[PDB]
């Protein structure tokens, strides 16, 4: 409720401070994979 | 657990000097004048006014220096500083006045020597006629 | 009583007043703050006569108001228990004489003021006088009264006095 | 003086002053900098901690009692 607390929240305890898929990492691999080309 | 007549009160008043209620009068008039004047502010508080009436009515001497004088002439004996306000305020007229009015005069007083201090008291207060 | 002390206050400082020369708002709120009203452990602060110094202002968390520390010099008027004072009648009633020591008002019971005394309706203005007729005390009259105790209500003192110690009355 | 506290601004330092401003420009506090059409509060504190003209001043308290102001202008913050 606060805006103080709410500020350092948004500063300093965000998802993007704080630190894949497995649904992404296995077509990661097929992604940059030499035979794949993208028209 | 406090009494005046014992002379027991909170530790924090001991540091603080007593004030007559003529001398009074001339605090609350300096602060009258600068906020009447020198500042824009809101009216005085009713407490203050009620006060003021209160020093005016029975304010026992007219100037600084009589005030000054009777300061000075108490502060020459052993007199404790709650007393030095009570006499002067009071103004007992004879010494058994005095020591009945305040008990603690009678610890450190004889009945001669204070009367000699009231009468001084006498000579310097005056009346308005 | 009279005194000259000095006292400690907590200013609680809004933010809309951090313009230019924000110690001078401080300086005028603690003419409001602590003048005029009547704490219970010191008395009635009636005047206040210079301010000593003014400390470092801390910002409370989460609150957002700054808490300003600042030292005052001021006068209060603190009833003693025990205590032999002149006083003023503003008004008398069958319970007893009511009585007013400066800024706050003292009452003083019927039991308190002395036998000889007796209340009389009939007398305009009201005034409680002896058979004997020697002494009176009517309204607006200096009387000396003694303290036997005060009580603190609603961030106001109220004293009870009495009359039965010698000395007290007219003179 | 004599200060012996690492010249650089903490994260929770400049968390705790942009989020305390913040709150005091919520409350009708005056801005130092130009204001150029920032509504959002907390973008008005972020270019004044840019600026060096936040007013708030750091008070770290030593764990021997002892404590150093610090300046928000002062500190070297990271942008």
């Amino acid at each position: 409720q606060s805006l103080e607390t709410r500020a350092e929240i948004q500063e300093l305890a965000m998802v993007p401070r704080m630190i894949i898929v497995q649904d992404t990492l296995t077509a990661v691999r097929k992604f940059t994979k030499r035979d794949v080309f993208l028209e | 657990e406090e009494d005046a007549s014992q002379l027991i009160f909170p530790k924090e008043f001991e540091t603080a000097e007593t004030l007559l209620n003529s001398e009074v009068h001339m605090l609350l008039e300096h602060r009258k004048q600068q906020n009447e004047s020198a500042e824009d502010e809101q009216e005085l508080s009713e407490v203050f006014m009620k006060t003021l009436n209160y020093t005016a009515r029975f304010s026992r001497f007219k100037n600084r220096e009589t005030i000054a004088s009777v300061r000075s002439l108490l502060l020459q004996k052993k007199l404790h500083k709650f007393e030095l306000a009570c006499l002067a305020n009071l103004c007992p007229e004879t010494a058994e006045e005095s020591k009945a009015l305040i008990p603690s005069l009678e610890g450190r007083f004889e009945d001669e020597e204070l009367q000699q201090i009231l009468d001084d008291i006498q000579t310097k207060r005056s009346f308005q006629y | 009583m009279f005194y000259h002390i000095s006292l400690e206050h907590e200013i609680l400082l809004h933010p809309r007043y951090f313009g230019p020369n924000l110690l001078n708002t401080v300086k005028q709120k603690l003419f409001t703050e602590v003048e005029g009203t009547c704490t219970g452990k010191y008395g009635f602060v009636i005047a206040v006569t210079t301010i000593d110094n003014i400390g470092a202002g801390v910002i409370q968390p989460g609150r957002g108001f700054v808490l300003y520390p600042v030292k005052y010099k001021a006068i209060v008027f603190r009833p003693f228990k025990g205590e032999v004072v002149d006083a003023v009648v503003t008004q008398v009633n069958k319970v007893g004489l009511f009585t007013e020591i400066g800024p706050m008002s003292c009452f003083i019971s019927r039991h308190s003021i002395p036998s000889e005394m007796e209340f009389d309706p009939n007398s305009n203005p009201p005034c409680y006088k002896t058979m004997d007729e020697d002494i009176v005390i009517q309204q607006d009259d200096e009387i000396r009264l003694k303290i036997v105790g005060t009580r603190v209500d609603k961030n106001d003192i109220f004293a009870i006095g009495s009359l039965m110690d010698d000395y007290l009355g007219l003179v | 003086q004599k200060r012996i506290t690492t010249p650089y601004m903490t994260k929770y330092e400049r968390a705790r002053v942009l989020g305390t401003r913040a709150l005091q420009i919520a409350m009708c506090a005056p801005v130092m900098v130009e204001l150029e059409g920032e509504t959002d509060p907390l973008l008005i504190a972020m270019k004044e901690l840019k600026a060096r003209k936040i007013p708030i001043i750091i008070r770290r308290y030593l764990p021997d009692g002892s404590y150093e102001d610090w300046g928000v202008d002062e500190l070297i913050i990271s942008d």
